[PDB]
């Protein structure tokens, strides 16, 4: 899984 | 360089077409392409090299995941041997990240970030740099994993530094560099206290200073806050 | 080859790695080095070959419809001249894709088509032949177009013979197949009629086969009959 | 658009 990153 | 033949401007035309196309390896080398034409680049622009990169790495890091987490289950106890070959594959996707990775970054070591005076940036490529320092970070073992870990805490602590001096609470550099730098302390740096704080404490100052904003504006900075307020979600 | 010096079971299993990865161009080399191997493919083999680059392919001709597009826009009257960077890009990703479908119509040529006797096997191949002769027609303008169109009919037509003769109509290479060669004539051939009679008849018999199957093979079965009644409502 | 294909 991935935490928001941008 | 195999873009070096061709102008600087075709090179951004044809990294916009390859975006509508989603053909994101295009775009990267196209914008590596124009970024070793030695001359600054706009906002916009940043905005293609960062954009092109970010889908190829993650794309990288996705696969990684699903390789890394069947080469775990493969290690478990009761499980059959299956051979070197999960391990094998999934060091080669790494290989591939960490040559993407290194790429990136030695674009902006050369010479991206010493002629970045700007805040927006000079901000945005620190950003950058722990981004893809983060990300070798996510797959490091060797005897340089701290030495990484401290090079991408090392970048965004530069980033926030400017960041808090030369640009409002609600700038969207400001507030994805402090979306990702608090990934960076939960994900990386086991630090979700720290994690947590800095989402908290951005999102807070944002939303004191969304009232300057233009309607415009305001739509960028509170896309931004609400995977700060994702993250805080995920977390608490 | 690259991949000349792994094992051909090792080859496989990294296909299977790279599919659950969903990284389809490590999954078409991966399969390009077991077909080079020289033996002849198993069923769930062909089926990784099959679904690797038609994920490929597939991508490569989803990029060039956009670029096509932008193209013939900026061709039409009072656009204004953008200059060759829209062509080059889409002449490039044309290229690449030609590449692949040489690379397929390679393999079937030397040697999958010439050593598979069984109908599963050769029906399948013929179909990628079609298939893939199919793709370069969709990009297809020189002096060469009509034979490669040709070249797609032809290998789907001697499929299709193999086919009624060796398999019940409910068999799902044989609906594929069906399916294919129908999309063919509508798009490639400009026979709407013969795709909709084709399309038509292929459900009708299938239809009347289905109460000779288990659960399973219906559920296989039914799956590309309902493709076939998706195409016939766009048509019809 | 593509109509459907295997
Ligand atoms: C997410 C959003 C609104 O903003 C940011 C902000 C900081 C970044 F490091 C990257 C993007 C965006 O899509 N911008 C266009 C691509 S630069
Ligand atoms: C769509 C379905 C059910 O069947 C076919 C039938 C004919 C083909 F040429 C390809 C696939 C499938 O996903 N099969 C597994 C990949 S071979
Ligand atoms: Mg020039
Ligand atoms: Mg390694
Ligand atoms: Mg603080
Ligand atoms: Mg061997
Ligand atoms: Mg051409
Ligand atoms: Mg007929």
């Amino acid at each position: 899984g991935f935490p928001a990153t941008v | 360089g195999a873009m070096g033949s061709m102008e600087r401007a075709s090179l951004i035309q044809k990294a916009k077409l390859a975006e509508q196309a989603e053909r994101y390896e295009d775009m990267a080398a196209f914008m590596k392409g124009a970024v070793e034409k030695g001359e600054e680049l706009s906002n916009e622009e940043r905005c293609l090299l960062s954009v092109a990169y970010k889908n190829v790495v993650g794309g990288q890091r996705a696969a990684w995941r699903v390789l890394s987490s069947i080469e775990q289950k493969s290690n478990e106890e009761g499980s059959e041997e299956k051979g070197p070959e999960v391990r094998e594959y999934r060091e080669k996707v790494e290989t591939e990240l960490q040559g993407v990775c290194d790429t990136v970054l030695g674009l902006l070591d050369s010479h991206l970030i010493k002629e970045a005076g700007d805040a927006e940036s000079r901000v945005f490529y620190l950003k950058m740099k722990g981004d893809y320092y983060r990300y070798l970070a996510e797959v490091a073992t060797g005897d340089d994993k701290k030495r990484i870990i401290d090079s991408a805490r090392s970048a965004y602590q530069e980033a926030m530094d400017i960041s808090k001096k030369e640009m409002p609470p609600t700038n969207p550099i400001r507030l994805g560099l402090a979306l990702n730098f608090s990934v960076f302390h939960y994900e990386i740096a086991n630090s979700p206290e720290e994690a947590i704080s800095l989402a908290k404490t951005t999102f807070d100052e944002a939303m004191a200073d969304l009232h300057t904003l233009s309607e415009d504006s305001y739509k960028d900075s509170t896309l931004i806050m609400q995977l700060l307020r994702d993250n805080l979600t995920l977390w608490t």
